[PDB]
C-alpha cells in the first residue's frame, strides 16, 4: 500500500545556528538529529546519570563470578583428566596455546606444559 | 638579553640554543608585562624564535 | 604611550557579537511528559495509585 | 624530443584559429590533447621492464633538461593524459584551452625531468596559470589564488638556496651525479621537505587547497586534485631518497608524526564541512598523507605501493569532482541543504556517486583497496603502531562519506534530473579504469 | 510550450519567444536568505576566533597535546624498530653524531 | 472506488452515531448529526476523551492533541473525519 | 558443477540489475531470480553430497592472481572443503526460499526488481566469501556483503530511521573491518601466505586472536557491537531473514571456525556475556522482529562458546549454525506473513485468534519455535544439547560461569519464544486487520525450510550428533526441564512489580545512549575544534591590510 | 500546512541550544575513547617496560 | 501585472541643487543607482572639480569634493575605517583636502542617489593641488573650460 | 511533570490530556486490550473520587503528583499505528513531487556548453 500522503518539512525562516550541521532534514517531517539521543528527550525520559548509577553496580555484579572462579579454583575441580592420546599424537596437539589438553594435571611435564602456555604480545627480538 | 644568555651559558657549563631560548623568553616577558593578553605569550615566542634563528 | 609595533597588530582578542534576533527551530513531535528522570529508586514506583490502577484490578 | 616539439607547436595553433569556425576550434582543441595520450601509450608499449631502471634517456646539452622514464613517471603521465581530455570537454573559451595546454605541457615536462634545477624551473612555471584560473572574475575567489601562489612561492624560495648549494657542491644538477656525491644532506633535505610538504597537503601548511580546489572550475579542480599533489610524491621518489638518505632517516619520526596528525585532524575536520566541494577537498588530504608515509616507510615495496595509491586517487577523486561540478552547474549552488532525493531525480548519476564514494572508501573490486592494502603492508613492516593508527580511523572517513551521500541522495526529490550523454562520457574513463585496475591491474 | 527547435533539429535560441525558454538555468533553486547568510558566515568563520579561556584550553590540551603524543609514539616506534633489527643507537635530528644508515655489507 | 483517499459522508455519520450511543446516560433518540456533547448529550470531559479514543480505534486514527481538544460536538468530529485521508 | 555455486547467483543479480531488466518486468525478474537460485541450490546440493560424504576437496584457479607484489601474493583461487561445502549449502538453501518469499511479499512494491537484484548480490557475495581460499578474498566477500546489506537496509530511501540504522551498522562493521585488516596484516607478516591451508599456528602473539575475534564480533553483533542488529528491522522482511539466517551474522563465526586461532578465555567470556544479554533482551520487548533478532544474537553467542571450547566444539558450533539458519529464516518469514495479515502491524499487543492467518503459517511457526527452544528430539535440540554437554565437561574453570549463564539464557529463550507464540495466536484478538494471504510461493518457501529442518535431524550435520558423552542423568535432562519452566512461565504470561528493572531491561541497557555521547558527540566536538580553532584559527594566516 | 490537522502542526519547537559540550566531560570522554581504542600502544609500551625492567635486574645482579 | 503605468524616466528622476566654488547655484538631474559624481561630470563641471580615487583596483573611479548638510548624513553608505577601502579614503582626506577639512566633507563616489535624495542640496568643497601622473594633474587653480566629460578615457597609466 | 506547552493548557484541558495520556500509557504497559479494560475502569473511577474538589491548592497538588507519576512512567516503546508519525510504515513510499524535465539539453547551444574563463 504505497503512496501514503506524507507531511513535508517547511523551509526555515530564522537565522540558523552556528553548528546546524547536526540536524538531519530529509525534506519530510519529522526530522531527526545526526544521531539518536544526542540531544533532546530520550524515550522514557531517563538520563545518563541513571544508567551510569545502575551500571556502577551491575557491571561488578556480572564480573564478580569471573574473578572468583579464575582466582580461587583450579583444574582439580573436574572429576576427570582430559582426553588421552598417545605420546606421538598428544605431543603436537598440546603445542597449540588454545589447546585445552594443557589442563591435565596428571601430565608428566604438567607445570612445564602450563609454563609454555602463557601469552605474549610484543614479539621479542 | 645578554646578561641572561651568558648566565645560562655559565650555569649549564656548555653551549647550545637553550640559553638563547631562555634569554628570548625572558626578554619577551619583560617587554610583554602589563599589556593585553594575546601578547605576554606571543612576544616571548617572537624573541625566542628570533634567538633560535640567529643561532 | 610609546607607539610600538603591537599597536599595528590586530590582536584576535575581540569577543564576537551575537544578535538577539530569534533563531530557527525545526518543529518536533510533542511529548506530554518529558521531565528528565534521574533516580533508580523512586517512591513513585511503589505509589498506591499505580497499584490501584495496574496491579489491584482483576 | 622531435615528436614532443611537434606537439608543442601543434598545440599552439589554437590561437591562430579564427574564432568564426567554432566547430573546428573545439575539434582542434580536443585533438591537441588527444595526441599525447596515444604518444604515452606508444611509450608504454615501447618500455622494457626487463631493461634498465631508466629508459628513453635524452639530454639537451649543457642546458640541464635531463629527461628519462621510470614506471612512476610513465604511469603518472598516462593518468594525466587520460584526465586532461575530460577537462577540455568542460571548457568553452580559447583562453582556457591555452592555459590548460600550457599546464599539461609543464606537467609532462616535469614528470620526466631528471635535473633538480630543471624540476625547480619547470614545476612552478604554471603558478601564474593557476592564479589566473582560480580567481576568475564572475565566479572565482582571488583569495584562494593568492593563498596557493604564496604558499608555492614560499616553498620554492626556501628550496632554491639548497638547490644551488648542492649544485656548487657537486658541480652539476643531474640527479645521477647528485646521488653520487657527498653533500651536506641536511640543508637540501629541509628544502625538499618544505617544498614537497607544501605541494602535497600536509599539516600545518596545507590550508590553500580547501579554498583553491573549490573556487576553481570543474576542469581546473580535476587538474589540481589529480595532478599537482602527485608532483609531490614523484618528487620524493625521484629526488629526495636517491639524493639525501640520511636526512630522510633522521626526519622519519617527524614526517611520520606530521602525516599521522594531518590524517587525523583532516578526517575529523571533514565531518563538520557543510558543502560537498569542501568535503571532497578534505578527502584528498588523508590519501596524500598515506602516500607520504608509504614512501617514507621504504620497507618492502614502498615506491610501487605509493604509485598505486597515487594512480588510485587520480582516478577516483576526479570523478567526485565531476559529479560535484555537474550538480553545481545544473544547480547553481554547492550548498548541501539544497540537495535531496537525488536517486529518484538522477538515477545513474546517483549510482555513480555511490560507486565513486565507495572508491574513496577503499573497498574491494577497486584499485584504492589494493592500494591501501599495499601501503599498510609497507607501513606495518616498519612498525605496527602506525599501521594500527591508519587501520583504526578507517571508519571516520567513511562516516562523513556515507552521511553526505545519504543526506544528498535519499529523501525528498528536489533538484536536477539525471545526467546527460556528455556527463556520462566524462564519467566513463574513470569507471572503466578503476574497474580494470581493481580486477586485473597486473598480469 | 515554446519551440526551441525546428521540426528538423536546428536549435532555435528563441530570443523573441513569448514563452520562457528551457535552458541551463532552468532547474536553479531559489536561494533562502537565512541559508545564504549561514553559508557566508561558515565560509567566513575566520573572523570569529578569539583567545578566550575555552579556545586556549582546547588548543593546548588537544592539538598540541596529541601532537606531542604522536611525536613520542613515533620516536618509540623508531627506536623499537631499531632494536628489533639488531642496530645500535641511531642519530635522529639533533642526537649527536652516531650510526646512520646501516651498511648493506654488514650483518647485524 | 470513491474519494481521493476519503470516504463517504454517510458511512462516517452512521459509524459516529453507532459509537455515540455507548453510554448509560444516553437516550438513543437524542443523538443526531451535529449534536452538542456537553450541552445536549450531557457527557463529561472524561466521556469526551473516551469518545475521542473510541473513535480513534473505530477509524484507526492517531488524532493530534490540539485537534482532539477542538472536538466538542458530533458534527465537528464527523467533519474532521471527512477531512482525513488516513481513516479506514 | 563447482563454479556454478558462486558465479550463477552473481550473473543472475547482474542481469536483474542490468538495463536488460527494463525489457523483462517484475514477472520476468522473479522468474530469473528463482531459476538462478534453484540452479545454484542444485549445484550446492551436489557439492555438499560429494564433499561431506565422499570427502573430495577441489581447488580452483579462477582468474589467475589478483595482485602479487613483493612476497605478498593474492590469487583469485577457490577451494571447497567440508567447511566451505557446509556454508555454501546452508546459504543457498536459505536464500532460495528467501527469494521465493520476496517474490510474493513485495508484489505491490514499485521497484521490486532492484530488491531482487540486491538480494542476489548479497547471496553471491556470501558465496564469494565462503569460497575464499586466502584472506584477501575473505575480505572481498566481507565488504561485498556489507555493501549489499547497506543497499538492502536503505532500500526504502524515503525513511530517515532506516538510513540512520544503515549508516550506524556500516560504521560499526567498518570498525570491525579495520580490526580484521590489522589482524590480516599480522597474519601475513608472521606466516608469509594467505591460504588457510597454509595457516597452521600453535602460539601467536595474542594480537592475532584478539583482533580477529573483535572483527568477527563486529559482524556477529556480539557484546559491545549488538546495537545495530535491532535497528535493521527497518528494512524489508526478506532482508532481515537473509541477514539473520545464513549470511553476515554467520560470517564472523565462519571465519573463526576456519581459523581456530583464538584465545579460549576471551571467546568464552564474550560469548557468555552476549548470550545472557540477548536472552534478557528478547523477553523484555513488544516488537516482534526485535525479539527474533535478539534470539539470533543469543544463538550466535552459543556458537561462540562452542567454538571457544575446542576443535570438536568448533565443529559442533558449525553444526549449530547449519541447524539455526533454517528455523531462523522460518521464524522471520512466518512473522512477516502474520504481520502482513495484520495490516502491517509490527506490534504484538494487537493480535489473537486463528482468523488472521493461514493454518500452514501457524504450523510452521510452531515447528520453528519448537526446534529453536530445544524441544526434545528436534533440530536445535541436538546441537544445543551437544554444545551444553561439551560445555558441561570443559577444562576451564571460567567455563563454569558460562555453563550457568547459557542455562539461564536457554530458559529465557523458551520463555520469550512461548510468549511470542502465545501473543500471536493463543490470546484473544486485539487488533484491526484480517487479510489472511494464502499465496502458494511463501507457503512453499516455508515448506522448503521445514523440509531442511527435517533433513538436519534425519541426517546429522557431522559425526558429533549421536556421540554420547557421559553425564549424570539429571544433567542431560536439565535443559529439557528449563524449557519446560519457560513454557510454564510464558503460558502464565505473568510479570513482576520491580518496575525499575523493567524500565532498565526494556531500554536495552542504554547502550545506544552511552555510545551516543561517549564517543560520538566528542567526535563531533573534536571535528569542530580541529577545523575552526586550528585551521581558521591557530593555523590561519590572516591578511596584511594596507 | 494542509496536513497539520492530520499529522501535527509546526507549533511545537525543538528544545536544543546548539552548544558545544562541557569542557571537562568532553576531555574525560576523549581520554576514555583514546584509552579504549588505542590499547595496543599501551600493551606494547608496557611490554617494553617489563622487558627493560628484566634487563635492569639482570644488569644489577650480574655485576657484583 | 495589469494597468501599471508605463516606465518613464520621471519616476527615477532625482534633482540636486549644486553650488560651485564661485557661489553659483546649478540645477542637476540625477538617476537612481548611479553615483552623484557621475551626474556631476554629466552636467559639465570642469575637470578641476575631480580627482582619481586613491584605492586599489579602483583608481579609474573619479570623485568630487562636496559638503553634506546635517539631515542627509545618514544616507551616506557606511565604510569601515579599519578597512583597506577605508584606508584609501583616509589617504584621500590626508592628501587632497588638508586644512580644507570640514565635518561635512564627503566623497560623492559613495553617494548612491535614491528617492530620499530628491531635493537634496550640496556644494563643492575646495581642494589642494595634486598630481597623479603625466596626463592628469591639478595646478591648484580652477581656471579652465575643458569638460571632464570630454576626456575620452580614464588612463590610470 | 508535563511539558511547558501542557503547562499552558487550561485546567480542564490539562486534566483531559492528563487522563488521555494516562490511558495511552496504560495501553502501552498493557499485555492486551483485554487486560487494559479493568485498568481503564479503575482509572476512570479514580478520577471520579476527585470530581467534587474545590480548593485549588489541593487540586494543584493532586494534578502535579499525577503529572510526576506519568512522567516517571513514559513508555520506551509506545504502541503506534504503522502509518502515523513514529510508526514503522510511515514515510515508506510517497508520491513523486512534480519535477520538470529538460529535453535534449546537449542539442542546445552546441560548442558552447563548457566553462567561462
Ligand atoms: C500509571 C498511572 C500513573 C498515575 C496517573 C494519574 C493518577 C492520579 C489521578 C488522581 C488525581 C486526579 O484525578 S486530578 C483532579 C481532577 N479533579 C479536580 O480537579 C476537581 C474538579 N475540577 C474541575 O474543574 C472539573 O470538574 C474537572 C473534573 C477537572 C473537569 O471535568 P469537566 O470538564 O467535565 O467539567
Amino acid at each position: 500500500g504505497a503512496g501514503a500522503p506524507v507531511k513535508l518539512a517547511p523551509r526555515p525562516d530564522k537565522p540558523l545556528p552556528t553548528w546546524y550541521e547536526l540536524w538531519w532534514d530529509n525534506g519530510y517531517y519529522p526530522g531527526q538529529p545526526a544521531a539518536d539521543f544526542m540531544f533532546g528527550a530520550w524515550p522514557g525520559n531517563m538520563t545518563e546519570t541513571y544508567y551510569l548509577r545502575f551500571w556502577s553496580v551491575f557491571g561488578l555484579a556480572l564480573a564478580a563470578p569471573f574473578y572468583y572462579v579464575a582466582n580461587f579454583t583450579d583444574e582439580t575441580r573436574m572429576p576427570m583428566v582430559p582426553q588421552q592420546y598417545p605420546a606421538e599424537v598428544r605431543d603436537v596437539l598440546v603445542q597449540r596455546r588454545n589447546s585445552m589438553l594443557k589442563h591435565d594435571f596428571s601430565a608428566p611435564d604438567f607445570k612445564e606444559v602450563k609454563d609454555r602456555a602463557k601469552i605474549y604480545w610484543t614479539p621479542m627480538y | 638579553f645578554s646578561f641572561t644568555d651568558a648566565t645560562v651559558e655559565n650555569m649549564r657549563g656548555k653551549h647550545d640554543m637553550t640559553s638563547g631560548m631562555v634569554a628570548g623568553a625572558v626578554t619577551g616577558f619583560l617587554f610583554g608585562m602589563g599589556r593585553p593578553m594575546p601578547q605576554p605569550v606571543a612576544w616571548p615566542l617572537a624573541f625566542a624564535g628570533a634567538a633560535v634563528a640567529a643561532d | 604611550s610609546m607607539k610600538t609595533l603591537a599597536d599595528y597588530i590586530r590582536w584576535r582578542n575581540k569577543e564576537p557579537i551575537k544578535a538577539s534576533v530569534e533563531e530557527w527551530r525545526p518543529p518536533v513531535p510533542v511529548i506530554n511528559y518529558d521531565k528528565p528522570q534521574n533516580d533508580v529508586l523512586s517512591a513513585l514506583d511503589k505509589d498506591p495509585i499505580v497499584r490501584r490502577v495496574l496491579i489491584n484490578p482483576k | 624530443m622531435f615528436i614532443s616539439v611537434l606537439l608543442i607547436l601543434f598545440a599552439l595553433c589554437v590561437t591562430l584559429i579564427p574564432e568564426a569556425h567554432y566547430h573546428m576550434v573545439r575539434v582542434w582543441s580536443f585533438v591537441a590533447t588527444i595526441i599525447p595520450m596515444w604518444v604515452v601509450t606508444w611509450m608504454w608499449w615501447n618500455f622494457d621492464a626487463s631493461g634498465h631502471g631508466l629508459q628513453m634517456l635524452v639530454i639537451l646539452g649543457r642546458s640541464h633538461l635531463a629527461f628519462g622514464i621510470d614506471g612512476v613517471a610513465l604511469s603518472l603521465m598516462l593518468l594525466t593524459t587520460v584526465l586532461f581530455p575530460i577537462c577540455m570537454m568542460l571548457l568553452r573559451t580559447v583562453a582556457g584551452f591555452m592555459t590548460f595546454i600550457l599546464l599539461e605541457v609543464l606537467v609532462l615536462s616535469a614528470l620526466c625531468v631528471l635535473d633538480l634545477l630543471g624540476f625547480y624551473i619547470l614545476f612552478e612555471a604554471s603558478l601564474i596559470l593557476l592564479f589566473l584560473l582560480i580567481g576568475r572574475a564572475p565566479y572565482g575567489s582571488l583569495e584562494a589564488a593568492y593563498k596557493i601562489v604564496l604558499y608555492t612561492m614560499a616553498g620554492s624560495l626556501v628550496l632554491l638556496p639548497t638547490l644551488f648549494m648542492i649544485y656548487s657542491e657537486c658541480g652539476t644538477t643531474n640527479v645521477l651525479y647528485m646521488t653520487c656525491a657527498y653533500n651536506h644532506q641536511t640543508v637540501l633535505g629541509w628544502g625538499l621537505l618544505a617544498v614537497l610538504a607544501v605541494k602535497i597537503p600536509l599539516m600545518p601548511v596545507h590550508l590553500w587547497l580547501p579554498e583553491a580546489h573549490v573556487a576553481a572550475p570543474t576542469a581546473g579542480s580535476v587538474l589540481l586534485a589529480g595532478v599537482l599533489l602527485k608532483l609531490g610524491g614523484i618528487g620524493f621518489l625521484r629526488f629526495m631518497l636517491p639524493v639525501v638518505p640520511e636526512f630522510c632517516v633522521s626526519v622519519f619520526p617527524l614526517v611520520s608524526t606530521l602525516c599521522l596528525v594531518s590524517f587525523l585532524f583532516s578526517t575529523l575536520s571533514t565531518l563538520r564541512q557543510i558543502d560537498l566541494k569542501k568535503i571532497v577537498a578534505y578527502s584528498s588530504i588523508a590519501h596524500m598523507s598515506m602516500v607520504t608515509l608509504a614512501i617514507f616507510s621504504q620497507s618492502e615495496f614502498s615506491a610501487y605501493s605509493s604509485s598505486f595509491l597515487m594512480i588510485a586517487h587520480g582516478l577516483i577523486s576526479p570523478a567526485l569532482f565531476l559529479i560535484v561540478g555537474i550538480l553545481y552547474d545544473r544547480a547553481h549552488t554547492k550548498f548541501i541543504l539544497y540537495f535531496s532525493g537525488l536517486g529518484a531525480s538522477m538515477p545513474i548519476g546517483s549510482t555513480l556517486f555511490f560507486l565513486f564514494t565507495l572508491g574513496n572508501l577503499a573497498f574491494p573490486l577497486f584499485p584504492n583497496f589494493i592500494a591501501e592494502v599495499l601501503c599498510m603492508v609497507s607501513i606495518f613492516a616498519v612498525h605496527e603502531l602506525l599501521a594500527y593508527v591508519f587501520c583504526v580511523c578507517q571508519v571516520l572517513g567513511a562516516a562523513y562519506g556515507f552521511w553526505a551521500f545519504n543526506r544528498v541522495v535519499h529523501g525528498l526529490p528536489r533538484g536536477p534530473a539525471d545526467v546527460t550523454r556528455t556527463e556520462f562520457h566524462t564519467v566513463l574513463p574513470l569507471l572503466i579504469g578503476a574497474v580494470w585496475l581493481g580486477i586485473k591491474p597486473m598480469a | 510550450e515554446a519551440k526551441q527547435f525546428t521540426p528538423d533539429g536546428k536549435y532555435m535560441p528563441g530570443i523573441f519567444s513569448k514563452a520562457k525558454p528551457l535552458d541551463r538555468s532552468t532547474q536553479w533553486v531559489h536561494k533562502n536568505p537565512y541559508i545564504e547568510a549561514w553559508y557566508y558566515r561558515r565560509d567566513h568563520f575566520e573572523n570569529e576566533f578569539v583567545w578566550n579561556y575555552r579556545t586556549t584550553i582546547e588548543a593546548l590540551w588537544f592539538l598540541g597535546g596529541f601532537t606531542a603524543a604522536a611525536y613520542a609514539l613515533s620516536v618509540f616506534a623508531f627506536r623499537q624498530a631499531d632494536r628489533r633489527s639488531g642496530y645500535p643507537k641511531r642519530q635522529i635530528l639533533g642526537d649527536e653524531p652516531a650510526m646512520v644508515l646501516p651498511d648493506e655489507r654488514q650483518f647485524y | 472506488g470513491f474519494g481521493g483517499g476519503f470516504l463517504d459522508k454517510d458511512s462516517v455519520t452512521e459509524r459516529v452515531l453507532h459509537v455515540t450511543k455507548h453510554f448509560e446516560k444516553i437516550d438513543a433518540s437524542k443523538v443526531s448529526p451535529a449534536a452538542s456533547f456537553e450541552k445536549d448529550l450531557g457527557l463529561d470531559s472524561l466521556d469526551v476523551v473516551e469518545l475521542v479514543m473510541a473513535l480513534e480505534e473505530e477509524f484507526g486514527l492517531e488524532i493530534p492533541d490540539a485537534e482532539a481538544d477542538k472536538i466538542a460536538s458530533v458534527g465537528d468530529a464527523i467533519n474532521y473525519i471527512c477531512s482525513n485521508p488516513m481513516a479506514k | 558443477m563447482f563454479l556454478l555455486s558462486v558465479f550463477f547467483p552473481l550473473l543472475g543479480g547482474l542481469v536483474n540489475t542490468s538495463p536488460i531488466a527494463r525489457f523483462l518486468g517484475h514477472r520476468g525478474s522473479s522468474i530469473i531470480a528463482i531459476g538462478c537460485m534453484v540452479v545454484a541450490f542444485i549445484s550446492s546440493v551436489v557439492i555438499y553430497y560429494e564433499v561431506v560424504f565422499m570427502g573430495c576437496a577441489v581447488s580452483v584457479d579462477v582468474f589467475g592472481t589478483w595482485f602479487s607484489v613483493g612476497t605478498f601474493h593474492a590469487g583469485w583461487t577457490f577451494n571447497f572443503d567440508l567447511l566451505t561445502a557446509n556454508m555454501l549449502f546452508t546459504v543457498t538453501g536459505v536464500s532460495m526460499a528467501v527469494h521465493m518469499y520476496a517474490c510474493d511479499y513485495m508484489r505491490q512494491d514499485p521497484h521490486l526488481n532492484l530488491f531482487l537484484g540486491y538480494l542476489s548480490y548479497f547471496t553471491g557475495f556470501m558465496c564469494v566469501l565462503v569460497a575464499a581460499d586466502n584472506l584477501l578474498v575473505m575480505l572481498v566477500g566481507w565488504e561485498g556483503i556489507g555493501v549489499c546489506s547497506y543497499l538492502l537496509i536503505g532500500y526504502w530511501s524515503h525513511r530517515l530511521s532506516a538510513v540512520k540504522s544503515a549508516q550506524k551498522a556500516i560504521l560499526v562493521n567498518r570498525v570491525s573491518d579495520g580490526l580484521l585488516m590489522w589482524g590480516v596484516l599480522w597474519v601475513w607478516y608472521h606466516l608469509g601466505s594467505l591460504e588457510y591451508d597454509l595457516l597452521n599456528v600453535y602460539s601467536a602473539s595474542g594480537f592475532v586472536g584478539l583482533s580477529i575475534l573483535i572483527g568477527a564480533m563486529g559482524k556477529s553483533a556480539q557484546i559491545l557491537f549488538h546495537v545495530w542488529l535491532a535497528d535493521a528491522m527497518e528494512g524489508p522482511t526478506p532482508v532481515s531473514a537473509l541477514i539473520h539466517a545464513a549470511t553476515l551474522v554467520t560470517a564472523g563465526v565462519y571465519l573463526l571456525v576456519r581459523l581456530h586461532i583464538h584465545d579460549e578465555m576471551f571467546v568464552i567470556i564474550v560469548g557468555s556475556l552476549t548470550a545472557f544479554m540477548a536472552g534478557v533482551f528478547g523477553a523484555t520487548q513488544s516488537d516482534l522482529k526485535r525479539v527474533i533478532a535478539y534470539s539470533t544474537c543469543s544463538q550466535l553467542g552459543y556458537m561462540m562458546v562452542s567454538l571457544g571450547l575446542g576443535e570438536t566444539g568448533g565443529e559442533a558450533s558449525m553444526g549449530h549454525l547449519m541447524t539455526h539458519a533454517s528455523f531462523k529464516a522460518a521464524l522471520f518469514l512466518a512473522a512477516g506473513m502474520v504481520i502482513s495479515g495484520n495490516g502491517g502491524n509490527q506490534h504484538i499487543a494487537r493480535y489473537g485468534g486463528s482468523a488472521h492467518s493461514a493454518m500452514f503459517t501457524m504450523l510452521t511457526l510452531m515447528v520453528a519455535s519448537l526446534s529453536l527452544i530445544g524441544w526434545p528430539e528436534l533440530s536445535g535440540f541436538y546441537s544445543k544439547e551437544t554444545i551444553l554437554n561439551l560445555a558441561a565437561i570443559c577444562a576451564d574453570p571460567i567455563a563454569d560461569v558460562a555453563h550457568t549463564l547459557l542455562l539461564l539464557t536457554a530458559m529465557l529463550t523458551s520463555a520469550y519464544t512461548t510468549k511470542l507464540f502465545y501473543q500471536c495466536f493463543m490470546v484473544d484478538f486485539s487488533g484491526s486487520s484480517v487479510t489472511p494471504v494464502r499465496n502458494v510461493l511463501p507457503i512453499l518457501a516455508m515448506a522448503i525450510l521445514l523440509l531442511d529442518i527435517m533433513l538436519k535431524v534425519w541426517v546429522g550435520t557431522n559425526l558429533l550428533s549421536g556421540m554420547l558423552f557421559f553425564l549424570p542423568w539429571g544433567v542431560k535432562t536439565l535443559p529439557f526441564g528449563l524449557m519446560v519452566a519457560g513454557i510454564l512461565t510464558a503460558t502464565a504470561a505473568v510479570g513482576s512489580e520491580r518496575f525499575t528493572l523493567i524500565r532498565f531491561c526494556g531500554s536495552r541497557w542504554g547502550f545506544d545512549q552511552l555510545f551516543a555521547r561517549s564517543p560520538v558527540n566528542p567526535i563531533f566536538d573534536l571535528g569542530r575544534i580541529t577545523w575552526a580553532i586550528g585551521d581558521r584559527g591557530l593555523l590561519s594566516v590572516g591578511n596584511l591590510r594596507a | 500546512t494542509s496536513l497539520d490537522h492530520v499529522f501535527g502542526d509546526n507549533s511545537n519547537k525543538l528544545n536544543y541550544n546548539f552548544e558545544p559540550m562541557g569542557m571537562g566531560s568532553l576531555f574525560i570522554r576523549t581520554m576514555v575513547m583514546v584509552g579504549v581504542f588505542f590499547f595496543p600502544v599501551f600493551i606494547m609500551i608496557n611490554d617494553d617496560y617489563k622487558y627493560t625492567s628484566f634487563l635492569d635486574k639482570v644488569a644489577a645482579a650480574k655485576a657484583a | 501585472h495589469g494597468p501599471a503605468q508605463t516606465p518613464t524616466v520621471f519616476d527615477k528622476l532625482v534633482e540636486v541643487t549644486v553650488v560651485d566654488m564661485n557661489g553659483i547655484r546649478h540645477r542637476v538631474r540625477g538617476l537612481q543607482g548611479q553615483s552623484l559624481a557621475q551626474a556631476l561630470v554629466e552636467y559639465g563641471f570642469p575637470d578641476t572639480y575631480f580627482f582619481p580615487n586613491m584605492g586599489f583596483y579602483t583608481q579609474h573611479i573619479v570623485d568630487a569634493h562636496v559638503f553634506v548638510p546635517k539631515e542627509f548624513w545618514g544616507k551616506v553608505q557606511n565604510v569601515d575605517p579599519e578597512s583597506d577601502d577605508g584606508l584609501a579614503v583616509k589617504r584621500m582626506f590626508r592628501d587632497i583636502v588638508q586644512d580644507y577639512q570640514r565635518d561635512t566633507s564627503f566623497f560623492a563616489s559613495y553617494i548612491t542617489l535614491g528617492a530620499e535624495h530628491n531635493g537634496m542640496t550640496v556644494g563643492i568643497g575646495p581642494i589642494k593641488p595634486w598630481i597623479l601622473h603625466s596626463e592628469w594633474a591639478f595646478a591648484g587653480v580652477h581656471d579652465s573650460r575643458n569638460k571632464q566629460f570630454d576626456k575620452p578615457t580614464v588612463e590610470i597609466w | 511533570m508535563a511539558s511547558e506547552v501542557v503547562l499552558a493548557l487550561p485546567h480542564k484541558l490539562r486534566v483531559m490530556r492528563m487522563y488521555r495520556t494516562g490511558l495511552k500509557e496504560l495501553i502501552n504497559w498493557s499485555a492486551n486490550r483485554h487486560e487494559w479494560y479493568p485498568r481503564a475502569y479503575a482509572l476512570r473511577q479514580e478520577f471520579e473520587d476527585s470530581k467534587a474538589l474545590t480548593d485549588r491548592e489541593e487540586i494543584r497538588k493532586k494534578l502535579e503528583h499525577g503529572e510526576e507519576l506519568l512522567a516517571r512512567f513514559r513508555h520506551w516503546e509506545p504502541l503506534i499505528k504503522p502509518e502515523f508519525v513514529g510508526g514503522t510504515a510511515y514515510s515508506i513510499n510517497p508520491a513523486q513531487p512534480k519535477l520538470k524535465f529538460i529535453p535534449n539539453y546537449d542539442a542546445m547551444d552546441e560548442y558552447k556548453k563548457g566553462d567561462h574563463l
